[PDB]
């Protein structure tokens, strides 16, 4: 009768994983099976997460066939993973990331080997794109409702834990159903090769080729731009006509949302763009 | 809260034993069956299922259109169940009129007696005398004292009185229970090892009406289909011959058309026979003398004649009841009904 | 941003309650496939909810939120209309027996709309008009007082229809009894209309 | 005290209100709701089973719908009968003493002096069913009060109750069966039939189930049924054998002495002058029921009381009279 | 008409029509339909009179 | 739309005829506050943008 | 022009992109398109159709040898009924080499049950027949509703005759029927 203060480090491996088995989240019940190494008691490492074959039946321990998993592991174990098997992951699309009873009876079946027994459930259906926020879930001991539910030390991560505060699942379900926290890890190398991949996502081969067709477009097409910017920049001063008015009458209070300014702001920084460019072409002119 | 203390006591185990029984998919009713592994099922909510039979259910316990339990999850019959009101409100096992009340009908009475009362009591003779029992009789036309014929049939079994079937009870709301209704009250007619029943008011069920005709033709596909019984008993009883689709299918199966009109002057003192267990008639009252002084008299009309001359003799204050002091009363409710009928 | 689980909440819904419990459990009447009994959140009380009425209820928590709901005719109408334009103090120590209203019977050619809008319009108060519909517009009145009130529709044995228009003749008399009853708001004064049997 | 605020969590937020539709003796019952959901599960706490009379609203869940509690319904049975014993005897009337005594005899007979019941053999509990062309209570509640000095009493009056809410069927009908069922000693009176007078294809249905359900097919003798209606001719020739099979009687006329049968009752505790003549008041009257000359008699108490004052005068008793004259004509 | 013509014109206009017969009888031909003549329609005519007494003999003997 | 209870806040149908109550976005001002007007929610976010003529 | 507004079958109404495949072609409104759960994207258009469109667009009889089985053969045409038939096998033998189309007219198509406005019918399809530039018509059983209104007629054979004026009226009325065929076929 011993209990630590588990957290579940997550790479971005397995996430870039779930994020691609979310793409093939289709409704159909999906299954997976996650990978690591345990060193001590109270720390968690997931390396390696693959997929698996969708069935009829679904989540299911019946699905999970004992020599596919069994042979694709040893094909794992010749190759350079030497990693056991430390959890099983799903998606539960539409009726909440909760876990129905056969997922909570596979989950009693699957834990008799791992005692951690790591659960994840991903659903991007629902979620928006602005947050990839993800919860790992954990089964407690149903020996332990005369004691306290969970002795776990370490209470300041639970504030961290408090993000899914949704009203009807969390508690509307936390009885005998309790979650972890999840932290993430990156080196080095993801770090400079993830961040130069990106910011060379969003720049050129050579970067100098679409540089060129802006600063010469600023002649052709962005006049357009210009000129219609200078007719909401008139349109809106048609107003400000009748603004000193209201201005030269009350003085008291504000009833207007609209504040006439951030946005001639943003005005004067897509304008600005002709004289950035300027030297640019000054530049490609000069040498 | 006395009662909710011992199973609030007891709702400890409900914990554990709530994971079973949970199933329940609004209780879904079948159509019908193609081959046995996959099953064509039907939701209240006009939405067509399909599952395959689980293993903790019998093939042979399937029956065409059941309500039976069927999970949500895994869309399996995990456990059927047994179970309209009109049904089981029509059930009658009650002692009524005897064959003392045999209306002058001399012929008529055996023609129907040889069929309701020889075939049960001599089984072989008709099986070896013959091929088979007579089939049945059939008492229609004029009302008269009709009816009266029918709890003496009921009346007049040496094992137990059975049920008997009214008509006017099919034409109601939501058509299509009669189907059911005639196939489970046959069902139980298979249950009642070889029982006889009787089908009342043909004219409520005969004569748009094609909702009518689904429960009538129906029926004729049950009465001519052996498959309940195509021996036991057929007797129908309508006022009116304006029921084309029965008399033109009767003639496979239905037979021996009789009539019943009125009785004769020694009938309705039998009819007071029957009376003597009535109302307390006093010894001094003649039942030839008070049947012989009211012509066209059937037992309907003289029981309606015991009835006001019963409620009279109720009015009377009296110990007993007797002739000199309801007589009024008999040619009062027999000669100023009769004025204007 | 802290919303924005509030905007995953899939919105919330609209909550009526139509019957308030005593075990701190108020049912609430909803959408169909709804009457979904459920005690509030504890911030809110329960005895200020009353029933009949929308309130706000989330989706999922089921928790409520708050309550939701002719210069002889001026010559002679000086003394009725011009009086109350320039003193509207004097209606308590003028003890003068100021008339209540005054009615003009004859052909309404000229003196219906033109004179009372337009002394009306001198004495630069607000003009209300009458135009079962006929006692929400008396609540109205009941409110905004101070006004120059004129029967302009209505002027065009006993029976139901006579019980029905002794509503408004209940009216009017109840009118006698706030006016003629007790003055409690300076510059009440009315004109009457009527041209015929009435 | 734990174990009673333990579940809690059934009745917490994911709460309902369904429909129970009949309980299976195999301790699990069906519910239904606004599209029919059918769930069985195992009953818990808090509900009795016994006095629940399926085919109500009870109370449902978001979870799996164990039933944690019941609500009761229909206030609306309150105002159907009375539970009052009015001082009102068959002896306070006069004229129709036959009349009377012919339903007296007729449904005091069964349950209360029973020599002359249960020895005969007969048992028609059916009773009988009247009509009052004056109707509005007075004349029938007249005869069926008789029956309310020393006895229980089932009232039921006008068909709206049927007709003012969508078509339900006969269940308020199996109701006034189940409260006559455990009510035995009581009377059911059907006041202001008006049922077919008044869809319309289910009120002949439901009319006709009514008298299917009324005829007692399953029952034994229990209860004795009056009818009261107002028009005879409204009612079908159907409705006719099967419940009316014991008796039925006819009413006179109330034109001069009834009415002033009716004004002397009426006029038998208050106090009038010596002035007041009887022959105008029982001649400026034509086809008035007892309800108005009741009111007449209440107003003109309370008219005359203004005075502090119980004499009722001719002048105000004619005051009085205009209005009998007014509301009959208007 | 409308349904029986419907029959026909699925008895003429269907040249798979080579399954399952379709058997039919009358128990009058006062009024004959003169659009039942063709292959796949009613061409099969074999006139069945009222049997005589020796032939109802021979019926009713064997039944 | 359907009706404004108060600032910053109001109530809209639903297609399917429910009423919803979600709080509205800062950044929209009063005038897409029409009592009478095409407003539309986000499918997951039930939040409105802009308002169809 | 992007991003429009899409109406679904079952009532709640949503609002999509442009997918970058397609064109601003099909996108122009008034035509039915197909969505996808996921992102709401287009892949494709669904054309409308009808319930007897199907009907008249589907039954096609094969067989191209029946136009030379018929023997030795060598605005209307009448086929009636002498003591020789397959007339079935002839017009169904052209009709099952081309016929351009399949548009049979079957003589219980104008029955009209309730009132007698086969007006709307007779125009109707004869202006399908005006609308598409080739068009064949099979008039099989005509002597059904080929009535000679000799007696008195009642309102069953009126409204037939009725539909036999429109015929007149729109064969020798005021519209010329130089591009359409019709083959009335017969008994007797
Ligand atoms: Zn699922």
């Amino acid at each position: 009768a011993v209990d630590t203060a588990e957290q579940v480090y997550i790479s971005s491996l397995a996430l870039l994983k779930m994020l691609k088995h979310g793409r093939a989240g289709v409704p159909m019940e999906v299954m997976g099976l996650m990978l690591g190494e345990f060193v001590d008691d109270y720390t968690v490492r997931v390396i390696d997460v693959f997929a698996m074959p969708q069935s009829g039946t679904g989540v299911s321990v019946e699905a999970v066939d004992p020599v596919f998993q069994a042979k694709m592991l040893d094909m794992l174990k010749q190759t350079g993973r030497p990693e056991m098997v430390v959890g099983w992951y799903h998606s539960h699309p539409g009726f909440g990331c909760w876990l129905s009873g056969v997922d909570i009876n596979t989950q009693q079946s699957f834990e008799a080997l791992s005692e951690r027994a790591v659960a994840v459930v991903v659903d991007p259906i629902q979620s928006v794109k602005g947050k990839v926020v993800i919860d790992a879930f954990r089964l407690i001991n149903a020996n332990m409702m005369v004691l306290g539910h969970e002795p776990r030390q370490t209470t300041s991560n639970l504030g961290h834990l408090n993000k899914p505060s949704i009203q009807a699942l969390i508690h509307g379900l936390n009885r005998h159903y309790y979650s972890i926290t999840i932290n993430y890890r990156k080196n080095e190398l993801e770090q400079k090769m993830l961040l130069n991949l990106h910011k060379k996502s969003w720049m050129e081969g050579l970067t100098l080729q679409d540089y060129s067709e802006h600063c010469k477009h600023n002649e052709s097409v962005v006049k357009e731009m210009l000129e219609l910017a200078k007719n909401y920049n008139k349109a809106v001063e048609e107003e400000d006509k009748m603004t000193p008015e209201q201005l030269a009458i009350k003085n008291v209070g504000k009833q207007d949302p609209k504040r006439h300014l951030e946005e001639h702001v943003d005005v004067l920084m897509t304008s600005n763009i002709v004289q950035c460019l300027a030297a640019m072409l000054d530049t490609v002119v000069f040498k | 809260a006395p009662p909710a203390l011992w199973d609030l006591a007891a709702d400890k185990q409900t914990l554990q034993s709530e994971q079973p029984l949970q199933v329940a998919r609004c209780t879904k009713i079948i159509n019908a069956d193609s081959e046995d592994p996959k099953y064509i099922i039907n939701v209240k909510q006009f939405a067509k299922f399909v599952v395959d039979l689980s293993d903790q259910v019998a093939p042979t316990d399937i029956e065409e259109g059941m309500r039976v339990g069927v999970d949500r999850n895994k869309y399996q019959i995990h456990i059927p169940l047994p179970p309209p009101t009109v049904t089981m409100m029509q059930v009658e096992e009650k002692p009524d009129v005897t064959y003392s009340d045999v209306g002058g009908c001399k012929e008529q009475i055996e023609k129907l007696r040889e069929v309701v009362e020889t075939p049960l009591l001599h089984p072989e003779r008709f099986v070896n005398l013959g091929i088979e029992p007579p089939k049945g009789v059939l008492l229609f036309g004029p009302p008269g004292t009709g009816k009266t014929l029918c709890a003496r049939a009921v009346a007049n079994r040496t094992d137990a009185c059975f049920i008997r079937v009214i008509g006017s009870e099919l034409v109601q709301k939501y058509v299509g229970e009669g189907a059911r209704m005639v196939r489970e009250l046959f069902e139980m007619a298979r249950t009642k090892k070889a029982c006889l029943i009787f089908f009342d008011e043909i004219d409520a069920i005969g004569g748009g009406d094609n909702e009518v005709q689904r429960t009538m033709l129906e029926l004729i596909n049950q009465l001519d289909g052996f498959d309940p019984r195509g021996n036991i008993k057929v007797l129908m009883a309508t006022n009116r011959p304006d029921t084309l689709d029965p008399a033109l299918m009767r003639p496979g199966r239905l037979d021996r058309k009789i009539e019943f009109s009125l009785p004769d002057l020694e009938g309705r003192t039998h009819i007071f026979k029957i009376h003597a267990r009535s109302m307390s008639v006093e010894r001094d009252i003649r039942f030839e003398l008070l049947a012989r002084l009211c012509p066209n008299s059937t037992g309907a009309e003289i029981r309606s004649v015991c009835t006001e001359a019963g409620m009279f003799a109720i009015r009377a204050r009296r110990k007993i009841a007797t002739e000199k002091d309801f007589l009024e009363a008999v040619n009062k409710v027999i000669k100023s009904y009769a004025k204007f009928s | 941003r802290e919303e924005l689980q509030l905007l995953q909440e899939q919105g919330s819904y609209v909550g009526e309650v139509v019957r308030a419990m005593d075990k701190k459990k108020v049912l609430v009447k909803v959408h169909p496939e709804g009457k979904f009994v459920v005690d509030v959140d504890k911030n809110i009380d329960i005895n200020d909810v009353t029933p009949n009425c929308r309130v706000a209820l989330r989706n999922d928590s089921y928790t409520l939120h708050k309550i939701l709901p002719l210069d002889k005719q001026i010559k002679e109408i000086k003394e009725v209309i011009e009086l109350p334009v320039k003193h509207p103090e004097l209606f308590e120590a003028l003890g003068i027996a100021q008339p209540k209203g005054v009615l003009l019977y004859g052909p309404p050619g000229t003196g219906k709309t033109l004179l009372a809008r337009a002394v009306a319009h001198h004495t630069d108060c607000t003009f209300i008009r009458v135009s079962r519909m006929v006692r929400e517009l008396f609540v109205m009145a009941r409110e905004h007082a101070p006004s120059i009130i004129f029967m302009d529709e209505i002027d065009s044995r006993l029976e139901g229809g006579s019980g029905g228009d002794s509503e408004v003749q209940r009216t009017m008399l109840e009118l006698l009894n706030q006016l003629d009853g007790f003055e409690a708001t300076k510059n009440i004064k009315v004109i009457m209309a009527t041209n015929r049997i009435d | 005290e734990e174990e009673r605020s333990k579940v809690d969590d059934l009745r917490g937020t994911p709460m309902s209100v369904g429909t129970l539709e009949e309980i299976i003796d195999d301790n699990h019952a069906i519910v239904s709701t606004s599209v029919g959901s059918e769930h069985y599960v195992s009953i818990l706490s808090f509900v009795d089973k016994d006095l629940l009379e399926p085919g109500c609203s009870v109370l449902l869940n978001h979870k799996v719908h164990a039933v944690i509690g019941v609500l009761m319904d229909d206030p609306l049975v309150t105002v159907m009968k009375v539970e009052k014993a009015p001082q009102e005897t068959y002896a306070d009337i006069g004229g129709l003493d036959n009349q009377i005594q012919e339903i007296k005899e007729s449904v005091e007979l069964p349950l209360t002096h029973p020599e002359y019941y249960e020895e005969m053999g007969i048992k028609p509990p059916k009773g009988v069913i009247l009509y009052g062309p004056p109707g509005t209570g007075k004349t029938l509640l007249a005869k069926a009060v008789a029956n309310q000095t020393s006895a229980t009493f089932l009232r039921v009056v006008g068909s709206e109750l049927i007709q003012k809410y969508l078509g339900d069927g006969p269940k308020l009908v199996r109701e006034l069966f189940r409260v006559a069922e455990e009510h035995a000693p009581s009377i059911v009176f059907i006041d202001e039939i008006d049922a077919i007078g008044t869809g319309e294809r289910e009120i002949q249905r439901t009319m006709l189930e009514l008298l299917n359900q009324l005829d007692g097919f399953d029952s034994r003798g229990d209860v004795k049924v009056i009818m009261a209606t107002n028009r005879i001719e409204t009612l079908d020739p159907a409705l006719i054998r099967p419940g009316r099979i014991d008796r039925k009687i006819e009413f006179p006329l109330p034109d001069e002495k009834t009415k002033k049968r009716i004004f002397q009752i009426h006029t038998s505790r208050m106090t009038l002058a010596d002035d007041v003549t009887l022959d105008d008041l029982i001649m400026a009257k034509d086809d008035l029921s007892g309800a108005d000359i009741k009111a007449i008699c209440t107003e003109a108490g309370l008219m005359a009381l203004r005075e502090r004052r119980m004499k009722v005068t001719n002048e105000d008793f004619k005051k009085s009279k205009e209005n009998v004259l007014y509301k009959k004509q208007e | 008409q409308r349904t029986m013509l419907e029959l026909l014109n699925q008895l003429d206009g269907f040249q798979p029509n080579t399954q399952v017969k379709v058997i039919a009888a009358t128990n009058r031909v006062d009024i004959l339909d003169p659009a039942l003549l063709r292959s796949g329609r009613l061409d099969r005519k074999i006139e069945f009179p009222m049997p005589n007494e020796e032939a109802r003999a021979r019926i009713m003997q064997i039944h | 739309f359907l009706e404004a209870v108060d600032q910053n806040t109001a109530i809209v149908g639903s297609t399917t005829g429910s009423n919803y109550y979600v709080r509205i976005l800062s950044t929209i001002d009063r005038e897409l506050l029409k009592p009478n007007a095409s407003v539309a929610l986000h499918k997951h976010s039930n939040a409105l943008v802009d308002v169809l003529p | 022009e992007e991003k429009f507004i899409v109406k679904a079958t079952n009532g709640p109404r949503y609002v999509v992109g442009c997918r970058r495949q397609l064109d601003k072609s099909k996108l122009k409104p008034g035509t039915r398109v197909a969505l996808d759960m996921t992102t709401l994207t287009i892949m494709r258009y669904l054309p409308r159709e009808v319930d007897p469109l199907v009907y008249n667009m589907s039954h096609e009889d094969p067989g191209n040898v029946s136009y030379s089985e018929i023997g030795g053969l060598s605005k209307g045409c009448l086929l009636y009924g002498p003591p020789g038939t397959g007339k079935t096998l002839l017009a169904r033998a052209v009709a099952s080499q081309l016929d351009c189309n399949f548009l049979k007219v079957v003589s219980s198509s104008i029955v009209d049950k309730y009132i007698g406005e086969s007006a709307r019918l007779i125009r109707e399809m004869f202006n399908y027949a005006r609308d598409h530039q080739p068009c064949i018509i099979f008039m099989d059983e005509i002597d059904a509703i080929g009535g000679r209104r000799f007696s008195e007629g009642t309102s069953a054979d009126r409204e037939i005759q009725r539909t036999l004026m429109e015929l007149l009226n729109q064969m020798d009325g005021f519209d010329t029927l130089h591009r359409v065929k019709m083959i009335m076929a017969t008994n007797r």
